[PDB]
Parts: structure tokens; C-alpha cells; sequence
């Protein structure tokens, strides 16, 4: 009477507060994983965004090294420099 | 029997835990190696390409300058490119604790 | 890109120079800013096996 009335059930019933548990704290953890996952992608996908306009840049300084400040490429380069910087303020 | 069961799954989760981390660790670096490289290989592409046109008949004035050009931005390539490969190796290098453990 | 439509041949020292500086700086703090990122994106991944 007490065992099956009670006892049994209320276990039963633990059994499922712990399951229950175990669960939402599963999905807790699957939340974290795609939120650092996240958090990695932005930070790269930033990196090689702003490598863009470094390369360019990196670029640019070499061609400033000619001495020509009127040679068609430093003001090209120049001028792109402008655009490369433009687009990255819209898409980012 | 159930210490068995538990004993191991301790071990296990920890190391298959850590070879994650190390796992994500290289991707990282090898990002890193790769993205720095795609950098310099391609601000010296434009160099390279320029040299091979201003030069098509030599050009008197700007010829000291390409050549100390060429020189850096080789140069600095060359640098760059080593140090890409050493991190990657280091990468390697690190999995092969974990490895034998593993076993 | 504007005072050099024509050779300005005075300002033509400066004009380099800072194109230097400029570009030079930019560059640093370009490669510094990438480094940043970079060393935070491995700061999750301790964490992330911890996780699982
Ligand atoms: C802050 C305009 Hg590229
Ligand atoms: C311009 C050779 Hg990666």
C-alpha cells in the first residue's frame, strides 16, 4: 500500500524531474555551442574583411615607393583604396 | 560494473573533449596561415604584374626603385610564407600527444 | 588625388611623405586590429570542449 501508493511514484517522479533536467540542459549546451560557433564565424569572416582593404593598402605603399606621384597606378591604387573602404562600411 | 562504465566514461569525455579544443585550435591557425598568405600573395601579384609592365621596354628612371621593390615585397613574401608553414607544422605537432592517449 | 591633378611640384615632398605615414600607419593598425580578432576567436575554443 505505502510502497505502490507513495514510494514507487514519487522515485517515478524524480526520475522524470532529473530527466526533465537533463534535457533542458542538453539543449543549454547546444545553445552555447552554436552561440561560440557564432561568435568565431563574425570574428574571422571580420579578419578577412579587413584584409581586404590591408592588402590593398600594403599595395598602394609599395607604389608610393616609385616616386612618380603622378603615375597612373599609385593614383589608381589610390583611388580604389577609396571605393575598397566605401564598400566595406555598407556590406559591414 | 557500473564504476567500469563510469570510470572510462570520465576519461573518454575529457580527452574527446580536449582533442575538440585541439581540433579547433589548428583551424584557427590554419586560417590564420592560409588568410595571411591569400594577403601577401595578392598585393604581390599586382607588384609582379606592374614590374612586367613598366618594364616591357626598360624604364631608366623607375629602375632602382622596382628593384628595391621587388626586393621587399619578395622579401617580406618569403618571411611571411615560412612563418605560414611553421605555424602549420607546430599545429601538426600538437595532436600527437593527444593521439597516443587516445590509444 | 585633388592637389596632384597637375604636378604640384612643391607640396610633392609632403604629399609623399604623408602618403607614407598614412598608409604605413593604416597598415599596423590594420594587421594589429586582425590580430585582435584572431586571438579572440581562440579564446572560445578551450571553453568549447569543456562543453562537449
Ligand atoms: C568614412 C567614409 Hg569611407
Ligand atoms: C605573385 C606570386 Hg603568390
Amino acid at each position: 500500500g505505502v510502497v505502490e501508493g507513495k514510494l514507487i511514484p514519487e522515485l517515478k517522479n524524480k526520475l522524470k524531474s532529473v530527466q526533465n533536467f537533463f534535457t533542458t540542459l542538453s539543449n543549454t549546451v547546444k545553445q552555447a555551442n552554436k552561440d561560440i560557433d557564432a561568435a568565431k564565424l563574425k570574428l574571422t569572416t571580420e579578419i578577412a574583411a579587413i584584409g581586404e582593404i590591408k592588402t590593398e593598402t600594403e599595395t598602394t605603399r609599395f607604389y608610393v615607393d616609385y616616386d612618380d606621384l603622378m603615375l597612373s597606378l599609385l593614383k589608381e591604387a589610390a583611388k580604389k583604396m577609396i571605393n575598397t573602404c566605401n564598400e566595406y562600411q555598407k556590406r559591414h | 560494473l557500473s564504476r567500469f562504465k563510469q570510470e572510462y566514461s570520465q576519461a573518454a569525455s575529457v580527452l574527446v573533449g580536449d582533442i575538440k579544443t585541439l581540433l579547433m585550435d589548428s583551424q584557427d591557425k590554419y586560417f590564420e596561415a592560409t588568410q595571411t598568405v591569400y594577403e601577401w600573395c595578392g598585393v604581390a601579384t599586382q607588384l609582379l604584374a606592374a614590374y612586367i609592365l613598366l618594364f616591357d621596354e626598360y624604364n631608366e628612371k623607375k629602375a632602382s626603385a622596382q628593384k628595391d621593390i621587388l626586393i621587399k615585397v619578395l622579401d617580406d613574401g618569403i618571411t611571411k610564407l615560412n612563418e605560414a608553414q611553421k605555424s602549420l607544422l607546430v599545429s601538426s605537432q600538437s595532436f600527437n600527444n593527444a593521439s597516443g592517449k587516445l590509444l
